[PDB]
């Protein structure tokens, strides 16, 4: 029980697309998160790319 | 107001063992036992007793703290025998010598009674 | 025949097969981590002591597998280096590192000031610090270490 | 009452570089000179080029100076202690760092003390 | 105006005991409060043993700045000041 | 962590992976490089090497080692048996305990060299 709300979603007078669009808008925002470096301590541990 | 039970000095505690054994690496053939809740009765018994085998070649004990009722030992025997066996022989030896001094005893009371 | 010392293939081992000529004979300590690595697994040494009249040749030896293929040579080992770490000794003599640190002279070497590995503790191992900073100390380190290993030398009654 | 001990440190150095036997040093007397005289130059007490602050250097390390200069006689190392090389380069170095450890910390409330 | 250059320095180059105490205290107060760490460890728990571990190794990023008594100061890293 | 994994392989320290993989691949890469049958040039130098001796040896079949430029850490072993046979190219990989070929583990060049013959031999 999420849409508890009676409110009339007829297409000719609500726009369910764009109610959607911002859906999966907010969805992905939710998907979006942080990442950050490894540090480890070893003699011959460099952080360098493939190339480096 | 912090003096402890006397019933810990003999009563074990289900998590405590009562004996714990850890070798003792810096000597070849040796170890490490921690007997709890015993005292000097027990471990002088078994020190002079293993002092005498031939084939003990360090045994001592310690208590760390009066307080506290346990003692640490530290056996060590030659390169045939495992200690544990000659601690096992010890405890075996004494219980025959006190066996044939109680039947002594007997003996001799009856016979004086 | 020469005896052997062995030293711990371990890349944070303070005594490498690089600097190990400069410091066990020339008693300068170089970082080995700046060092570059040795090819070589074998070296040979020379030792002046008061104990002996003539130097003594000694071979240095990194990795076992390819060079202790016979008993024998287990005979002429009279030092051994490790790092703490157990699996140094998979392919050794005694693969329990007690029996072999009764059995042979077990050196570790840290740097002053740092705590000492629980496996080192609980081995029968000399201590030897190395200062990061003083170098004179050096010659005294190794002075120690050579005691012990004239000490075992004359024990072994070998002739040179 | 004087800083770092010179007797021990001599003993430690013939303790560890078994400096007994009668065999001749091969420490040549210009090193002996160059390098006592250089370890009088070594004993910072105060840090800086400025005139007036060697001259309170110089100042601040005139009776140890003389206590050194005493041990360290060319005679003495030579007959009396038989130091060779090595135990002079450990000696000097050893001086030299327990001198700089035998300083006061700045920031100590000497004035409670 | 009142930093002293690093060329110019002439205070000691040692940590003092004082300096080597605070130095300690305020790094076991920032691992405590979830500072990163600058040093492998190996099975150490205590904040006050680990931030002996960093500054054995020369890992603690700390700036000890010793106040003259005229007021101008010098900046030492405790990466440059020798410890005992 | 506490447990590292290459491929099959389980070691427990940076150190101890090093030492007993890295190290034991290098010395086989360096044995597969002074072996006699070994070629570094180009795989397009290796080829026509290969047809020019064939050619000139046509009573014998060659084989030679070269490096796989594309996977690093393996080798190609392209061997002709005849002037009109076809370069036929094997993948060898360098493995510490040895070199993998045809899912067999060759202790040294040598043995690889024997089990190669062997195994076109057996296919013969």
């Amino acid at each position: 029980q999420v849409a508890g709300l009676n409110v009339n979603r007829n297409p000719k007078f609500w726009d369910i697309e764009s109610e959607n669009r911002d859906r999966q808008e907010e969805i992905d925002k939710q998907r979006e998160e942080s990442r950050e470096s490894r540090v480890i301590k070893h003699p011959f541990f460099h952080n360098m790319k493939s190339k480096e | 107001m912090n003096a402890p039970d006397r019933f810990e000095l003999f009563i074990l505690p289900d998590d405590v063992p009562k004996l714990k054994i850890t070798p003792d690496s810096r000597v070849p053939n040796c170890i490490i036992i921690k007997f709890e809740r015993e005292d000097h009765t027990l471990a002088n018994l078994l020190r002079e007793e293993l002092a005498l085998y031939p084939d003990v070649t360090f045994v001592a004990y310690k208590v760390e703290h009066p307080l506290f009722a346990n003692f640490v030992m530290r056996l060590q025997t030659e390169e045939g025998t495992r200690p544990k066996q000659a601690l096992e022989r010890a405890c075996a030896s004494i219980i025959n010598k006190l066996k044939t001094l109680d039947h002594k005893f007997n003996e001799e009371w009856n016979i004086k009674n | 025949k020469e005896p052997i010392i062995v030293l711990s293939p371990a890349a944070s081992s303070l005594v490498r097969m690089s600097n190990v000529k400069e410091f066990l004979q020339e008693g300068k300590f170089l970082d080995p981590s700046k060092e570059p690595a040795s090819s070589s697994n074998l070296l040979a040494i020379q030792r002046k002591s008061s104990r002996f009249k003539t130097p003594i040749k000694l071979l240095v030896v990194d990795n076992v597998e390819k060079l202790f293929t016979k008993s024998e040579y287990w005979d002429r080992v009279v030092a051994i280096v490790t790092t703490g770490k157990d699996w140094q000794f998979k392919n050794y003599k005694y693969k329990d590192p007690q029996i072999l640190f009764q059995k042979f002279n077990g050196f570790y070497f840290k740097y002053k000031g740092d705590a000492v590995p629980a496996s080192v503790k609980s081995w029968n191992v000399k201590v030897l610090d190395i200062d990061r900073v003083e170098r004179f100390s050096d010659r005294q380190v190794v002075e120690q270490f050579w005691d012990t290993v004239e000490n075992t030398l004359v024990a072994k009654r070998y002739k040179s | 009452p004087l800083p770092v001990n010179l007797r021990r440190i001599i003993q430690n150095a013939q303790q560890i570089f078994h400096l007994d036997r009668a065999k001749a040093s091969d420490l040549t007397i210009p090193e002996i000179i160059h390098g006592v005289r250089d370890l009088c130059k070594k004993l910072f007490v105060l840090r800086g080029e400025n005139e007036l602050i060697k001259e309170a250097q110089q100042n601040a390390t005139s009776l140890f100076q003389c206590l050194v200069r005493a041990r360290l006689a060319t005679r003495r190392i030579l007959e009396e202690f038989r130091l060779n090389r090595d135990a002079f380069e450990w000696v000097l170095g050893t001086i030299e760092a327990q001198f700089q450890r035998s300083l006061v910390h700045p920031g100590e409330m000497v004035g409670v003390i | 105006e009142l930093a002293i250059l690093k060329e110019e320095r002439t205070t000691t180059p040692y940590l003092t005991k004082y300096e080597r105490a605070r130095i300690l205290g305020t790094r076991a107060l920032q691992i405590s409060m979830n500072a990163p760490v600058l040093v492998d460890i190996e099975g150490e728990t205590d904040p006050l043993q680990i931030a002996m571990k960093e500054l054995s190794q020369r890992k603690i990023p700390l700036v000890i700045r010793r106040y003259l008594p005229d007021g101008s100061y010098e900046d030492w890293g405790c990466d440059e000041l020798i410890v005992d | 962590g506490r447990v590292l994994l290459v491929g099959k392989y389980r070691y427990h320290d940076l150190d101890e992976l090093l030492v007993e993989y890295v190290n034991n691949v290098a010395n086989k890469v360096e044995l597969m490089v002074s072996h006699d049958k070994f070629m570094s040039d180009s795989l397009d130098y290796v080829k026509e090497w290969l047809e020019r001796y064939s050619k000139a040896n046509g009573n014998r079949s060659h084989y030679i080692f070269t490096f796989n430029r594309k996977a690093p850490g393996w080798f190609f072993l392209l061997f002709k048996l005849n002037p009109t046979s076809e370069i036929k190219i094997w993948n060898v990989k360098a493995l510490p305990d040895g070199y993998l070929l045809a899912n067999n583990v060759y202790p040294d060049t040598n043995s690889l060299c024997n089990g190669f013959k062997t195994l076109m031999s057996s296919r013969r």
